[PDB]
């Protein structure tokens, strides 16, 4: 019927003038007479039959007064086994050139979070194979995980490792959502997924869904692409009931995207320019990613730290919603330690004496206390060497270096970068490895033999060989 | 009461149900966005008055302008549309209060989210009410046992004061609150109404999964029977997060005005300031420093100032507040933390370094302080608490010389070791509250220097074994310390004699 | 002793200067961010 | 009739009460003293503990 | 002799406290169920009223 | 007959619509129909017969169109001896529940400061009983006194001691204005003065007035309740040539309260968010608190330093108006010394060799130089220690520590915390005590006895007692 008419176009925000029967908020509107159909979500009713909406695609080419049709429903994206192995757009359009997606029903990307009555704990550890992770901040399936890191610190490489170790062996479906990232990784990930046989064109395979909101998309798209992929995950959680691995690339872009459009929507800037609805908008997206009685969703979410400022409102508020935390430090990367995980900043709710074995708890605190004490002395160690340091303190410093170097290990996905084969460390080997190291097993060997090693026994073989050659 | 008599009264009560409806003015919404609704007309409306939309969700009229009215949507604003009807109820925001609140979980507005059944309550109090004057108050002279050794000994909390749990993320801020609720459960079982303390936990901007885990622990320990949980999650609108603190506070005033004792625990208030900031910014109000409104200080002050110790004329009730504050990078010089510190009486600083060095609860005694001081501690505690502070003070000084080394005087080695016993003594696990009388015994053995004999690694386990040994054999001793509340000389000699004796009895590492 | 001590103080004073200069850069960087933050607050209040 | 109508204690409802009484007994009798563990290894004391009941 | 004479004495009180506590718990526990049965009966009455409205 | 009517209500700011004869600025308006008496102070004339005012009581319950009455004069409060020994509200209401206040007449809270020609300034030592104060920062009777302190430093307890030491045994009256502080302290002080007989129910007694603007009051009231207390002191000054003791609690709340509403009033925020009229608003109050030909006022006002940042605009401007300054340091509290009076930062306009005796001035600087030298040695002592210092420096550090610890004095208000009864030190004994230490009279005895002592003789007696004890 085209009851709406474009009133004004300002960047990604477009207003539409209707004669009557205004659409509800969050409803999807389609502009007519423009290739590459544009979808507009209702956000505010400015009055006088004027509604302000956000644009998902480039607004270049729009003309004031152009008609607009009211669908009467929010953006509905296809969900079901058809999305498996298929790449979707922020508005549910397939961008993989694979044909139309076969979905039983179209669910709206806007939905309320699960109630308080429908909530499950699911306190079960998730062995990822990374000793530094399983030791300090062990991930638990069905809980929320957060990866904090700056520009070029190893967030993507870490995600690829988890996918190789967890997603492949996983039984239930999976969902990958990219928000404001380089499209090259999306292409490499898709082809890499096909080569690994994780996904195939044959029907009945590819127990994993792919969603991409790469930077090429304009504002508004990177802010709602997560809801699209999240809706695909909620379907498997409630309807299918099986476990789901919701891989979410850097999410800071979502919050950033909102800020990029908040100013245009007439909102007053926040402390450092963000939108005032950052907490609520982010909360609605975060409260929906939770395990319930129907199914569990183990979400691995990356958080980009702007300018390495952890005190920024966006990442700071995210900590309160995460169960397991893994903060990546750039200082470690300079030293060559990979994965550059900060053990004193990587917090995890799963770490407690009652949930995990008491031995695992003691070994964890032993390493944290060791590194914590060493960290309290790095200042003086910089001004002057450790020679003048006390004997007991020198032992702490010496053993701290051994543990720090042993934390690093090569990844299978990062095999091309370093050039050495990856390592998969079992949980039992992880605990036993650090247990013997804290006791003073490999203290006699040089700290170099522990660099990029999988198990403690591997470092001893290298350390013993280094002593034999000389 | 016979079953027939009760049924008749039940039927008679259902008979006497009145329902009157009067003309209520209504207005149209000029605009709606981000939860803010500009209403046309709807004159003679009071500030903060409750209004109902077409869908059935409520609203609070905050901005009363000559042109329109600024209303905040108390819920999801998807169904609201331009020109919709808005009916004014005629009553300021209020919430249900009473004894039935205990054992349930409500939201900011007061609706139960447990799903068990409807709330059976008849008393409703206004959320925002003027705080007590100067005369109704009374000096705080009753201890509020939290169950933590370091807290009950160094930073005593008396019923009627305001203590601030300040720290960084994952520093044990919530762990302290849980331990307090668990400790009060014992006093609830025993018939001592003068020591029962109703617990109220206000969750503002927290994931429901965490609150779900919180409630399960209370039921596990059977401590939910006297706990009230108000939930204002992140998905909840900012006004809900803004009213939940005051909402739960009104529930506490019930026990306060009724001569009872209630403990309200406000979660991170920085989340309230963001919701309050968000609510203010969306109303087109001029922002202040850090984008927060100008009267943000009045917010927390108005909320915390209500907690007081009512005089005996009004029943002698008391309301204790334990607001929590989350710091970004341990910087207490920020605007919001600085204000809250000046409002509360004492503050508990949590350090991340101490947490990872094995000092859990990671409490920085150097900065923590309480206005009430020894006025709340019991006689048996003040005597031992005074010396404990001095000993710990010296140990922090000698900490540096430990690195210097190369020599150590006979006394310095003792003071260095003695302090190490206290630090190892104050440590406490999670979900393990201790009785007040038990702490007096352990804290006593530490200051006296008996812990200097056994190795430090054996002090923590010695605590458990010593307490168990006392409860079985020395039961009359604990009764006197509990009833009289004072450590008589007879108890000192007996206690001073068994502590060296027990250390030799049990199998420990006596070599210092 | 005096020989090694003198060399140690030289290396110590050297390292002390390098770190002191590094923090000076961060101090100036923080100074610019401080003026930026406060200035935006004034503009935000002056806008309305 | 109100005697039983008001309080209709079912068989299983009273059965649970009876099990608690028995449970209290077994706990009271089977409760053995807790002394030095590795020191009370005498043939006599261990025999008594086995037949504590 | 005095160690066993005092033991049986204090042990006698512990047994007495065990019985009186058992006799009191069984009574209080039974009262708890009795109140639950009464509430369930009255709850049915309220449930009948609500169903009548629906009809 | 009400001429005005409520038109706009937002937060604490309320606008009234008048038909004619608008009220002058600062006038007091009475709203009719409120459950509690609400007073509005005219602040700005916006034109079109509109006026913007600030509410003294909670604005909840107001209604647009509610009639407003014009009094024709600013807020008038009861003055005279009837207010002595009674708590009063910002608008003059008795909140002590002891009945109505009897006043011979009502004076306005707004008035012009006394002229310059009739200033009549005078300097007179005030023996407050505190040795550290009477020596380093002497107070002048009739001059302003500033207590700069952070959050939880001991400035509130120090005020209580000054009242216990100065207010009592004072021929003239005293006024206590507590603005913005917690109400718990108010009840304690009220009960304290009652027990100490400073105030009583029997008429003709209680030569002390109490005013409270505690946090429980809303904005606007906390910013004008301070003026109410000043009007009471001004009455006792002009009408009777009696020395008045004005004990003002933390005043930062005054400037803070103004900033809480400055935004809504339309003012642009300042560098630190304060109102542009900070200097003028503070100047109007400071100029009124001064001695004149009729009477003198000795004002003891505390300045709260937020975050221990003395560079804040509010306290920085206050330094220019104060005669005597007492800056509290947090480091001393960590050491256990009380009162934690910073000897170097604290200054006094009376600290002049011409004003006070040359001997007093000499001993004062002797201590300042001693402490200043000891502070510089802390740097080298940290690395090398006291042993590596020369004999000259050792004596400096030795006496400096003894003098620093000797500054600590236990007062009556600190008995509950420390457990040692308070003590009063005279000016003669004070100067003589420190003068002897500068000459080395106590260099022999340990530094432990020179802690929390009143006079040097008390320290020597304690030293000998410890000898016979061992
Ligand atoms: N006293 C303690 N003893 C043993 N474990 C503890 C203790 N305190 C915290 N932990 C552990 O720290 C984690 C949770 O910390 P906690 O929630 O108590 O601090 P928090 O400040 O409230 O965190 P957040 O700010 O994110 O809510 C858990 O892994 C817990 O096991
Ligand atoms: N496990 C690793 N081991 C060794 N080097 C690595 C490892 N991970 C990353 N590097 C290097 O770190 C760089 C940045 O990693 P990346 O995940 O791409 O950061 P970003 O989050 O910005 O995408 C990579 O280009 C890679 O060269
Ligand atoms: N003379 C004193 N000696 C030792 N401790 C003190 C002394 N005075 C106060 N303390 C402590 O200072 C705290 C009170 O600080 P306060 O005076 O109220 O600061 P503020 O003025 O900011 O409110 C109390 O906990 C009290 O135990
Ligand atoms: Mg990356
Ligand atoms: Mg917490
Ligand atoms: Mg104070």
């Amino acid at each position: 019927k085209a009851n709406g008419q474009v009133s004004q176009v300002i960047g990604a925000v477009v207003d539409v003038q209707f004669e009557g029967e205004l659409p509800q908020i969050l409803n999807a509107l389609e502009v007519q007479g423009t290739q590459h159909r544009l979808v507009l979500e209702v956000a505010q009713h400015l009055g006088d039959s004027r509604v302000r909406t956000i644009a998902m695609d480039s607004t270049e080419g729009l003309v004031r007064g152009q008609p607009v049709v009211d669908t009467g429903l929010p953006i509905s994206v296809p969900v079901g086994p058809g999305t498996l192995g298929r790449i979707m757009n922020v508005i549910g359009e397939p961008i993989d050139q694979r044909g139309p997606i076969k979905a039983a029903k179209l669910y709206p990307i806007h939905r309320d979070a699960p109630s308080f009555t429908d909530q499950a704990t699911s306190a079960e550890i998730l062995v990822t194979g990374i000793k530094v992770v399983d030791l300090l901040a062990p991930y638990a399936r069905g809980g929320k995980i957060g990866l904090f890191g700056g520009a070029g610190v190893g967030k993507t490489v870490l995600i690829q490792e988890l996918i190789n170790n967890v997603a492949k062996h996983h039984g239930g479906y999976s969902v990958f959502a990219g928000v404001g990232e380089r499209t090259r990784e999306g292409n490499d990930l898709y082809h890499e997924m096909m080569d690994s046989k994780v996904i195939s064109v044959k029907e009945g395979e590819s127990r994993c869904a792919l969603i991409f909101g790469q930077m090429n998309e304009p504002p508004g798209a990177r802010a709602r692409v997560g809801l699209t992929g999240l809706t695909v995950a909620e379907y498997f959680r409630d309807e299918e009931g099986k476990d789901v691995l919701l891989f979410v690339d850097n999410i800071f872009r979502f919050t950033q995207a909102c800020s990029e459009v908040s100013a245009l929507l007439g909102r007053i800037p926040s402390a450092v320019g963000y939108q005032p609805t950052l907490a609520t908008d982010l909360g609605a997206l975060q409260e929906r990613i939770t395990t319930t009685q129907k199914g569990s969703i183990t979400s691995v979410q990356a958080i980009y730290v702007p300018a390495d400022d952890l005190t920024d409102p966006a990442p700071a508020t995210t900590f309160a919603h995460l169960d397991a935390t893994t903060v990546l430090n750039r200082g470690l990367t300079e030293l060559g330690i990979y994965p550059a995980v900060d053990p004193l900043d990587s917090t995890s709710r799963m770490l407690d004496p009652i949930t995990i074995g008491e031995e695992h708890y003691t070994v964890a605190r032993g390493v944290q206390k060791l590194l914590q004490d060493y960290k309290s002395l790095q200042d003086i160690i910089a001004i002057l060497g450790v020679d003048d340091l006390s004997e007991e303190d020198k032992l702490v410093v010496a053993r701290a270096r051994k543990v720090q170097k042993f934390l690093s290990q090569p990844f299978f996905m990062s095999e091309v970068f370093s050039g050495i084969p990856g390592r998969f460390v079992n949980l039992k080997q992880n605990i036993a490895s650090f247990k013997a190291l804290l006791e003073g097993a490999g203290d006699e060997y040089p700290e170099s033999c522990f660099y990029m090693k999988g198990d403690l026994e591997e470092s001893l073989a290298a350390g013993r060989a280094d002593a034999l050659k000389s | 009461l016979s079953t027939g008599e009760a049924s008749v009264v039940l039927a008679e009560k259902i008979k006497g149900i009145t329902q009157q409806n009067d003309i209520t003015e209504y207005g149209t919404v000029i605009s709606i966005g981000d939860g803010i609704a500009r209403v046309f007309g709807l004159t003679k409306v009071q500030a903060g008055e409750m209004v109902e939309f077409k869908s059935g969700i409520r609203g609070m009229a905050l901005n009363l302008e000559t042109d329109n009215v600024g209303v905040v949507v108390l819920g999801n604003d998807r169904d609201i549309k331009e020109g919709d009807v808005v009916k004014r109820t005629g009553a300021i925001v209020d919430v249900p209060i009473g004894e039935a609140m205990c054992g349930r979980v409500f939201d900011a507005l007061g609706n139960p989210i447990d799903g068990l059944g409807p709330l059976k309550t008849t008393q409703r109090a206004r959320v925002e009410i003027k705080a007590p004057g100067i005369i109704p108050r009374q000096s705080v002279r009753q201890p509020m046992q939290t169950g933590i050794k370091c807290v009950d000994s160094l930073v005593p909390i008396g019923r009627g004061q305001r203590e601030l749990i300040i720290g960084d993320r994952q520093t044990g801020k919530t762990a302290i609150a849980i331990d307090t609720i668990l400790n009060q459960k014992e006093a609830f079982n025993t018939g001592d109404v003068k020591k029962q303390l109703y617990c109220i936990y206000v969750a503002v901007g927290q994931k429901r999964s965490t609150i779900a885990n919180l409630v399960s622990i209370l039921k596990q320990h059977d401590c939910m029977k006297f706990t009230i949980v108000v939930c204002a999650t992140a998905s909840d609108a900012a006004p809900l997060q803004f009213l939940a603190p005051y909402s739960g506070c009104a529930i506490g005033e019930f026990f306060r005005d009724n001569g009872k004792h209630a403990l309200i625990i406000y979660d991170d208030l920085s989340k309230q300031a963001v919701a309050y900031r968000q609510m203010s910014l969306l109303l087109r109000r001029p922002p202040g420093r850090e984008a927060y409104p100008g009267d943000v200080f009045y917010l927390h002050s108005r909320l915390l100032e209500r907690a007081a110790k009512m005089n005996d004329s009004l029943g002698g009730g008391s309301l204790t507040a334990l607001p929590v504050i989350e710091t970004q990078a341990g910087d207490v010089s920020a605007y919001i933390p600085t204000n809250v510190i000046s409002i509360t009486d004492g503050q508990i600083f949590l350090e991340t370094e101490l947490f990872y060095k094995g000092i859990r609860p990671a409490i920085n005694v150097g900065l923590s302080v309480s206005r009430v001081g020894s006025a709340a501690q019991i006689k048996a505690m003040k005597k031992i608490a005074g010396n404990l502070k001095l000993t710990l003070a010296t140990y922090r000084e000698l900490a540096a010389f430990s690195q210097f080394g190369s020599d150590l005087d006979a006394k310095t080695q003792q003071q260095l070791n003695t302090g190490e016993r206290l630090v190892e003594m104050l440590k406490q696990n999670q979900y393990t509250p201790m009785k007040v009388e038990e702490q007096v015994c352990i804290i006593f053995a530490g200051v006296k220097g008996f812990l200097d004999a056994l190795v430090t690694s054996e002090v923590l386990k010695f605590e458990k074994k010593f307490l168990e040994h006392v409860r079985t054999n020395h039961s009359a001793l604990l009764k006197r310390i509990r009833d009289s509340g004072d450590l008589s000389e007879v108890d000192t000699n007996e206690l001073n004699t068994i502590i060296p004796l027990f250390i030799q009895e049990g199998g420990f590492k006596l070599k210092a | 002793e005096q020989a090694s001590r003198m060399n140690a103080m030289e290396n110590a004073s050297k390292n002390a200067g390098e770190i002191l200069s590094k923090l000076t850069l961060d101090y100036n960087k923080a100074r610019q961010a401080k003026i930026t933050m406060e200035l935006i607050e004034i503009i935000s209040g002056a806008s309305i | 009739q109100e005697q039983a109508n008001l309080i209709g204690l079912t068989a299983e409802q009273l059965k649970s009460i009876k099990e608690n009484d028995v449970r209290a007994r077994k706990e009271f009798l089977e409760s053995q003293p807790k002394l030095d563990n590795n020191l009370k290894n005498i043939e006599s004391v261990k025999k008594i503990l086995a037949t504590w009941g | 002799a005095d160690s066993i004479n005092n033991f049986l004495a204090n042990e006698y009180l512990r047994l007495q406290s065990h019985i009186t506590s058992r006799a009191l718990n069984i009574l209080k526990q039974a009262q708890a169920y009795e109140t639950m049965n009464q509430a369930a009966l009255l709850q049915k009455l309220i449930d009948d009223a609500t169903s009548a409205i629906d009809n």
